């Protein structure tokens, strides 16, 4: 069995000056909402402030490659639609591999607008943070952004920007197999 | 391995947490050591016995307690006598097993309890047997992984090449057995053998011993669980309750025997069939009526019992036989209750309680 | 569907940021109703199929004797298949869980009556001030110092088109305005004005209290990432969640007798109400009532003398058949019945699990609480006047403050004063040295060593269970505590007794590759009891920073290391005013208010090890570890 997508987004990344591709977002909306409404606002930009032209902070190698923040981009920002911070729901769903969104908090119930796709299977995450999403296509696309070159800091030498962030409508919920990719 | 065990005094060398002894018997055969080993892996399989005995022990006990009669002015608030009851019952549990041995080391994990329970230590301790000079005791754990796992190709493999192997061809003997398996044997030899008394005081003999393990074995599955959604307080005593009766559902039918490698369908109904038969053959229709009721009770369709009953019925007014001698004997009537009751119970919760938010792979 | 409230709070925030007062009074109105209507659609299905499914209970049902495990698989069966259909019951009517439970930020602001000063803001800023000031005198009475909104309410007094009647309040309770203003209208000596509005106030408190007790099955509370480490049977869960559950239902009293016009809930509200109302009673004539109030009120209190001769005095005026034939009131009985079960089952909770329990009741008879519990509060009582008659002592032979609550006996022998609170330039402080030698010092520094740092006494002694720690240094770190908390409680001449808030053995590595330009310290200059600020040098008791914790508590395990040193500051969070040196044993205590306000410094290359106490004098915040700490330091040591 699986969990059922409700909705899709879709991002586009640029680094440097060149494009790379196109990666496309499941989110699971009976099971995690809230959470799904959070990030499906902040991508289409309902109230303004969102993703867009926004950018990514930390690229650590192997292990993910996290991003959202909005306001000021050293990581000490970024707010969400329910005010500034808002309680973990469930941690229905686990981090089974490549691939895996999740929300990035700074303690217990400090859930904000920073993401993370996970590259490995991090299993001493679970319990900690809430996994709402998975990386249907675009993978490589992934890949490639998680390869370029940092300094010391995690930070990429090469700007990574969020050239467009849009929302797609699904009209059947369908389940996906709870494994890698 | 079970030979010298013991759940009263109890060898106190021994007394070590089942997760480390499970650990260091895994390293020992990473490392190509036999009979250390085999040892280890001995010594965890009795851990696990004695910890399930003492859980036995603790609920015979507390569960099975009666409740002095509470005072005139709470007679009319059900809520409080019922989780008053709850409490008592808890603090009982929580004092009881303080006290024994095995309850003051450190507890394993659910995953750890989850293996033991699949008998996926017999491939190691049957491996480490076969290449240790100990060939029946490798076939005798091999037939053990099977009983359980008859789906197996490479235990199936190994066990065809045992059974090449001359000499080995009589020691398929099963290291997990209980004691009514082996009762309702010789029951069922006895009465192949034309022979009706031994039959039934077998018979009698191993009912209650299967009805004591049915119970113990459904008082022992209400465990713990993970936490992983914070609901209200009836909404969230639901859901554990839910998980706890998908577990109780199945004792039923993990404590049937199996002989040739196929279950024995309707236990309890085959021990009231024989016993009916048995009392039968020897005219004492004052212990044969009540087996063919109860055996009505359990399967309603059928055809030979019910002219029996109708026969019984018709010449009531010559034997000497009452109005209540046509009754389900109480154990069978308990039963017959608390197996509709989960099964009814289940039923219910799969429609309203469990969420659907999950679907099918295609 | 119905928008959460925070959503609506935050736009509206997000409005009156930018300068668009309709939005703003919009969205403000808009949140403030949803909230209510939130609130009643959960109290209204919760009573409502509460109600539609009884608990029933088999009283005919007789156990079978001799097949005791068939009767008791049944018993839990029935009783299960009832909290089934409850359940589900609860499932339909509720639907979406997720638009009920809302962050504490928000339950706070909603507290504070933060909406009803973006309100009239707006409003003012509309020209619709009759709406105005009664947002205005909602904001003020919520809060009573503030001067700002005491000077828009005069002027908008003095503005011509206010009236005297339109100050409203939109947010108080009906129970408790009603109360109010009838002792008001008692106190002028007018009792015929008097009597409705008292009953009337018996009647909204039993109708809120009944509200009020449906509204507390609530989700579980674990503490913090306890939820991991959960492994509770199912009839130990289901205990531990009700008597969660009952004491949240017990807590209720103590929140419908309270106002933010006061400082502390009124005393006796009930039996007060009853006290004023046999008052006003015998005032205006009525001989009937009056008795029958007496008699409802000496129910509570059955020994208290001047009633007795109130009732007398009625009974001497009136005829003895009279007197005798009116009894009291039905539904205080039934309020006392129910009261006194709760508070019997959650004593032998108390009793037995060792879950703290304060009673919210002060007419509660003796009767109930277990011969354990009653010498337990015996032995408190004696200490309190014991302590009380040596500052009695202290001051009959004499800046005070400094004398009548410090300079304890130090019981431990072997312990010395290092400094005292005069040369540490301060109150409430004061540097021992030599709680524990340089074994113990060893010990926990291999204990610490081996497995790393916060590490609480309760893991590590889960630690030593399981074979990873040594158990010796895992009991000395639990004996180390329970004596510097003796200690801690005896210096300072405490009289109520001192708990537990929590304890960590820590120790911290400074790295030689990040010190480069490492200008900035370490550590930021505050206070533990609230959060300090950095432009106006003053701190807020609120619920984001720990409000209950009193005392704290450093214990030094080594020297061998440079700079990290400790340092008391002024609310300037500049100026240094005392600095103390680790060593081997040195133990730092000082009060945690706001007058303490420390700062460590930054750490060179070695190892600093310490271990950090936090100690309270509430009971409801006691350390939830610590119970089971002393069970598991029970079984494995004195079995
Ligand atoms: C259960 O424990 C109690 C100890 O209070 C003991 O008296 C009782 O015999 C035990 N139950 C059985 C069936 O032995
Ligand atoms: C147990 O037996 C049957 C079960 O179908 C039914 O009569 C009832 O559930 C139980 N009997 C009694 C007398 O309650
Ligand atoms: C006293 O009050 C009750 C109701 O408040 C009323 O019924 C009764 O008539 C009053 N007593 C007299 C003497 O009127
Ligand atoms: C801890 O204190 C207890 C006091 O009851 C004492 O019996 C025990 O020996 C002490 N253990 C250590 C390691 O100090
Ligand atoms: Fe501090």
């Amino acid at each position: 069995k699986g969990p059922k997508v409700t909705v899709k987004v879709y991002f586009d990344l640029r680094i440097g000056d060149e494009d790379v591709g196109r990666v496309i977002f499941g989110l699971f909306g009976k099971t995690v909402p809230k959470t799904v409404d959070n990030f499906v606002a902040l991508a289409t930009g309902e109230k303004g402030f969102g993703y867009k032209n926004s950018k990514f902070h930390r690229v650590i190698k192997d292990f993910m490659i996290q991003g959202g923040d909005f306001t000021r981009g050293d990581g000490t920002g970024g707010k969400s639609i329910y005010g500034e911070r808002f309680p973990d729901e469930n941690f229905k769903l686990k981090h089974y591999g490549p691939g895996w969104v999740s929300m990035a908090n700074a303690g217990k119930d400090t859930n904000g607008s920073q993401f993370f796709i996970t590259t490995v299977k991090t299993a001493w995450l679970d319990g900690k943070h809430v996994v709402f999403g998975k990386v249907l296509e675009g993978m490589e696309v992934v890949r490639k952004v998680e390869s370029t070159k940092t300094d010391s800091r995690d930070k990429p030498l090469k700007d990574v920007i969020i050239a467009d962030c849009g929302k797609i409508e699904v009209e059947k919920p369908f389940a996906i197999a709870k494994e890698a990719a | 391995q079970y030979e010298r065990y013991s759940f009263r005094s109890f060898p106190r060398d021994e007394l070590m947490p089942l997760e480390s002894a499970y650990r260091h018997a895994l390293d020992k055969y990473s490392g190509e050591h036999w009979a250390e080993s085999v040892g280890y892996l001995e010594i965890s399989l009795r851990l696990h016995r004695l910890l399930r005995d003492s859980e036995a022990f603790c609920h015979r006990n507390c569960s099975a307690a009666p409740q002095p009669e509470p005072a005139a002015g709470l007679a009319s608030y059900p809520e409080l006598r019922l989780f008053g009851g709850l409490l008592r019952r808890a603090h009982c549990l929580k004092r009881c097993k303080q006290g024994l041995p095995a309850f003051r080391q450190s507890q394993p994990s659910r995953e750890v309890l989850a293996d033991f329970q699949r008998r996926e230590p017999y491939k190691f301790l049957q491996f480490a047997y076969f290449k240790a000079n100990n060939l029946p005791k490798a076939i005798a754990a091999a037939h053990t992984f099977l009983l359980k796992h008859p789906d197996d190709e490479m235990m199936k493999r190994n066990m065809a090449y045992y059974k090449s192997l001359p000499g080995a061809e009589d020691y398929i003997k099963d290291l997990e057995t209980k004691s009514y398996e082996s009762l309702f044997i010789r029951a069922v030899r006895a009465y192949n053998g034309e022979n009706w008394r031994t039959s039934i005081t077998d018979m009698e003999l191993a009912l209650p011993d299967f009805f004591k393990a049915f119970y113990e074995c459904l008082a022992a599955c209400e465990g713990s669980r993970e936490i992983k959604d914070f609901k209200d307080f009836y909404l969230s005593i639901a859901d554990h309750y839910v998980e706890v009766l998908e577990c109780k559902i199945q004792c039923e039918e993990n404590l049937t025997p199996v002989i040739g490698g196929y279950p024995v369908e309707k236990f309890v109904a085959t021990m009231y069939h024989y016993l009916q038969f048995a009392y039968y053959k020897l005219n004492d229709l004052k212990n044969a009526a009540p087996c063919a009721v109860s055996y009505l009770l359990f399967d309603q369709n059928d055809k030979v019992m019910q002219q029996n009953l109708v026969y019984y019925q018709y010449h009531r007014d010559t034997w000497g036989l009452s109005d209540e001698h046509f009754q389900p004997r109480p154990e069978a009537v308990q039963f017959f209750n608390v197996t509709t009751l989960q099964k009814e119970l289940y039923d219910f919760a799969k429609e309203n309680i469990m969420d659907d938010d999950e679907g099918e792979v295609v | 569907g119905m928008v959460t409230p925070d959503l609506l709070f935050a736009e509206g925030t997000a409005a009156y940021a930018r300068g668009d007062w309709p939005g703003v009074v919009l969205s403000m109105e808009r949140a403030l109703r949803s909230r209510a209507a939130l609130r009643a659609l959960r109290l209204r299905c919760r009573t409502q199929c509460a109600a539609d499914f009884p608990w029933e209970l088999d009283p005919d049902w007789s156990p079978s004797p001799a097949q005791a495990s068939g009767a008791a698989a049944l018993r839990d069966l029935s009783f299960f298949g009832g909290l089934l259909r409850r359940a589900a019951c609860l499932r339909r009517c509720l639907g979406p869980p997720a638009a009920h439970s809302l962050s504490e930020e928000m339950e706070l602001e909603f507290r504070k009556r933060s909406p009803y000063n973006y309100l009239q803001v707006a409003y003012f800023k509309i020209n619709k001030l009759e709406k105005a000031v009664a947002a205005a005198h909602t904001f003020f009475v919520g809060n009573p110092e503030h001067m700002e909104m005491q000077q828009n309410l005069d002027y908008y007094q003095t503005m011509s088109g206010v009236k005297e009647a339109d100050f409203k309040d939109l947010e108080t309770q009906p129970h408790m305005q009603e109360f109010r203003l009838g002792v008001r209208l008692y106190s002028e000596e007018q009792p015929q004005e008097a009597v409705p509005h008292l009953e009337a106030a018996l009647q909204e408190y039993f109708v809120a209290y009944e509200e009020c007790r449906a509204l507390c099955e609530g989700p579980y509370d674990y503490d913090g990432y306890n939820y991991l480490e959960y492994n509770a049977d199912l009839f130990q869960a289901i205990t531990d969640h009700y008597i969660q559950v009952l004491n949240c239902k017990q807590n209720c009293v103590t929140e419908l007798a309270s106002h933010p016009s006061r400082e502390k809930p009124f005393e006796d509200f009930l039996p007060s109400h009853y006290n004023y109302l046999q008052f006003a009673y015998y005032n205006i004539g009525n001989y009937t009532q009056a008795v029958e109030c007496a008699k409802t009120y000496l129910l509570f209190f059955p020994n208290d003398e001047v009633m007795n001769q109130n009732l007398a005095y009625y009974a001497a005026m009136l005829g003895e058949e009279h007197t005798r034939s009116i009894g009291p009131r039905e539904s205080a009985k039934e309020y006392r019945q129910r009261s006194l079960l709760e508070k019997e089952l959650l004593f032998f909770a108390y009793d037995v699990f060792g879950i703290p329990f304060v009673d919210p009741d002060s007419w509660t008879p003796e009767e109930v609480i277990p011969k354990r519990l009653q010498e337990k509060q015996k032995s408190e009582r004696e200490t309190a006047v014991r302590i009380s008659q040596e500052i009695g002592n202290l001051m009959k032979e004499i800046d005070v403050s400094r004398l009548t609550r410090e300079g304890g006996p130090l019981l431990y022998e072997g312990i010395s004063l290092t400094m005292n609170s005069k040369l540490l330039n301060g109150s409430q402080r004061v540097v021992m040295d030599g709680v524990i030698s340089d074994h113990e010092c060893q010990e926990l520094q291999r204990l610490t060593n081996v497995a790393a740092y916060g590490v609480t006494v309760f893991k590590a002694l889960k630690l030593g269970q399981e074979g990873k720690v040594p158990l010796q240094s895992a009991h000395l770190y639990y004996n180390v505590t329970e004596k510097v908390r003796r200690i801690m409680e005896s210096y300072f001449r405490l009289d109520t007794p001192l708990y537990f808030s929590y304890s960590h053995l820590v120790c911290r590595t400074a790295i030689e590759e990040v010190q480069a330009e490492r200008k900035d310290d370490s550590h930021p200059v505050h206070v533990d009891n609230c959060i300090l600020n950095a432009e106006t040098l003053v701190c807020v008791k609120e619920p984001p920073a720990y409000t209950f914790r009193d005392y704290s508590a450093i214990l030094y395990l080594n020297g061998d290391f440079d700079g990290g040193n400790f340092y008391f500051t002024e609310l300037d969070a500049k100026t240094v005013t005392a600095e103390v040196q680790p060593q081997c044993g040195r133990a730092v205590g000082f009060s945690s208010g706001t007058e303490n306000p420390h700062g460590v410094k930054a750490v060179t290359r070695g190892q600093r090890c310490a271990i950090a106490l936090w100690f309270t004098l509430d009971p409801r915040h006691s350390e939830r570890d610590r119970v089971q700490a002393d069970d598991l330091v029970k079984m494995l040591f004195s079995p």
